[PDB]
């Protein structure tokens, strides 16, 4: 019963979450050719697991 | 039975509201005022200041 | 209207007294209005007097409307919302399981 | 400069607020009389065919 809708909310036997961030952009990355791929899972958003 | 809208709406937690600045409009603006900054920033774009 | 309540108790098979609309809180109230605190205190006294059988049940969701929106409590469907107001709660199938 | 201002009521309760402002648009019956119309132009293309 704790409203916190930031995290996750439930719509009834199914419960939705906002995973985020595996990987995390330091100051330093430039898009570099070698810079290793962050499948855009450095954004704020990406995806809501349900 | 569906709507879309083409910003987020994360539905509010509380009934009396009150300021938080987590919200994407926020961060728009925020990004766009600091580029506006890095923008006045530089004396090579405009040097008679 | 206490002497009819009084009265009443002789005739619930008939008649039952119930509690008009415009004594519950305006538009649902809430707990941050010490009008719609002194409502539900004048409402809570006065409600075991009737001969209404759901009597407790709007005892209590009257309250629940009123502390909707600090406080949860668990609904059966998604068709109703725990801010239904307390008029309506008057026939044993409203009757919440929590 | 709708989006740079923008304030509330000062001691607001949403659910009183909304409570008082959605009832006569649904005490209001207008949205059940388009329906017939809507079966009336229906059954009025399929005869027509």
């Amino acid at each position: 019963g704790a409203a916190l809708s930031q995290f996750f909310q439930s719509h009834g036997e199914v419960l939705e979450v906002a995973a985020g961030r595996k990987y995390l952009q330091m100051n330093n990355y430039s898009n570099d050719d070698d810079d290793p791929p962050l499948f855009a899972k450095d954004l704020s958003d990406y995806a809501k697991a349900f | 039975e569906v709507l879309l809208l083409p910003i987020d709406h994360q539905p509010a937690n509380v009934t009396t509201p009150t300021l938080d600045f987590t919200n994407e409009l926020t961060n728009w603006r925020a990004r766009v005022c600091e580029l506006m900054k890095n923008l006045v920033d530089n004396q090579r774009y405009q040097p008679g200041w | 209207s206490f002497r009819v309540a009084l009265a009443g108790w002789l005739y619930n098979g008939v008649v039952t007294t119930v509690i008009d609309d415009s004594s519950y809180p305006k538009d649902g109230g809430s707990v941050t209005s010490l009008e719609n605190l002194w409502d539900f205190f004048i409402l809570a006294l006065a409600l075991p007097l009737t001969t209404d059988p759901c009597a407790p049940v709007k005892a209590f969701m009257t309250l629940a409307n009123m502390m909707v929106g600090f406080e949860t409590i668990p609904m059966d469907n998604q068709i109703y919302t725990q801010s239904r107001r307390a008029s309506a709660f008057s026939t044993p199938h409203t009757w919440p399981r929590c | 400069v709708a989006l740079l201002s923008g304030k509330y009521p000062p001691d607001l309760v949403t659910n009183v607020w909304y409570a008082d402002a959605i009832y006569p648009m649904y005490a209001d019956t207008e949205v059940f009389s388009n329906l017939q119309r809507d079966v009336i132009t229906c059954e009025a293309v399929q005869t027509l065919v």
